């Protein structure tokens, strides 16, 4: 719905030690796993990073 | 309510939708989910939409599926003051014999015990998703047809679809 | 041991939020539950309250 | 480079308690048998908690520990018992 509570502004998101920061630092949670905003990583056959937020995997 | 509206229009209420037809609103009578809720000391609400108070101090049985055992809730009520009315709830205990017949508590900051352990929200099992709202508040939700609200302070709060 | 990290003047200890705090309103962890500062507490049979960071209890 | 391979996760198993299955993950993150926890959790052998707030540590009564997974620091305490 359209809720009630304490937000703050669209260009910022919320990290999980209360403040909340923009996209550019805000880390993955790629199989739960909380990725740095920068985070190349990968098996012999998988490829992954995690760009901004969201975690970049080929193969 | 003190005031008109042309005819032809559906205003509809949180239930269902109805129609100005003659001076007559027509209406459907689908069934649509009912709320118990507890808060404050011990104000309660029936899902029929009753109020009342019982400052009973015990492990009550707040709610549970009766013809067959999807679930059961059980309050648990304190006292909460100097004053002996006033009765606040602690926590609530919730089960699940679904699952494991597992036993979920419901605790008195916003946290959440999973048959005596701690647990970090999300907790996506299978079916229940317990996950904060604001994260100031817990919310369960088992399949779709069940929520919760947050026992943290005692402001108890359910979903029953009308399946039940 | 004698750790070494971040921590916060003995004035303050700390919050879940990220911040540490004075002991006046470090919430109460009794059974685990998150009491607030201030928190009137009781079954018919037990008596308890949240003072300062502390869960005093009685019968 | 091909010449870069760090640790994403470490996987725990306790015969001792359930035949249980923990997670370290690249977070501060633990994951039992697929269930997201908590820091503290006390079950009745194993204590898994922060350390600095940004580092976690097992300990397996009192013959084990471990150290943070998450960028791949892992570390162990085996009494001389093993």
């Amino acid at each position: 719905a359209c809720l009630e509570g304490c937000f703050c502004p669209p260009g910022l998101y919320m990290d999980e030690r209360g403040d909340c920061v923009p996209k550019a630092q805000c880390p993955c949670y790629y199989d739960g796993e909380i990725f740095q905003p920068e985070d190349i990583f990968s098996d012999h056959h998988t490829m992954c990073y995690c760009e901004d937020g969201f975690m970049h995997c080929t193969m | 309510s003190g005031k008109r509206y042309p005819p032809g229009t559906s205003l509809s209420r949180d239930c269902n939708t109805c129609i100005c037809r003659n001076s007559q609103w027509i209406c459907s009578n689908e069934e649509c989910p009912g709320e118990c809720l507890v808060t404050g000391q011990s104000h309660f609400k029936s899902f029929d939409n009753r109020y009342f108070t019982f400052s009973g101090i015990c492990q009550y049985l707040l709610a549970r599926d009766c013809q067959d055992h999807s679930f059961s809730i059980v309050i648990e009520t304190v006292q909460c003051a100097d004053d002996r009315d006033a009765v606040c709830t602690r926590s609530v205990t919730v089960r699940l014999p679904g699952l494991h017949n597992s036993l979920v508590k419901l605790k008195h900051g916003a946290g959440v015990a999973m048959d005596g352990q701690d647990v970090q929200l999300p907790l996506l099992k299978g079916d229940l998703r317990i996950q904060h709202t604001v994260t100031a508040s817990v919310r369960l939700s088992y399949g779709e047809d069940l929520q919760m609200d947050w026992d943290g302070r005692g402001r108890l709060l359910v979903k029953l679809s009308p399946v039940y």
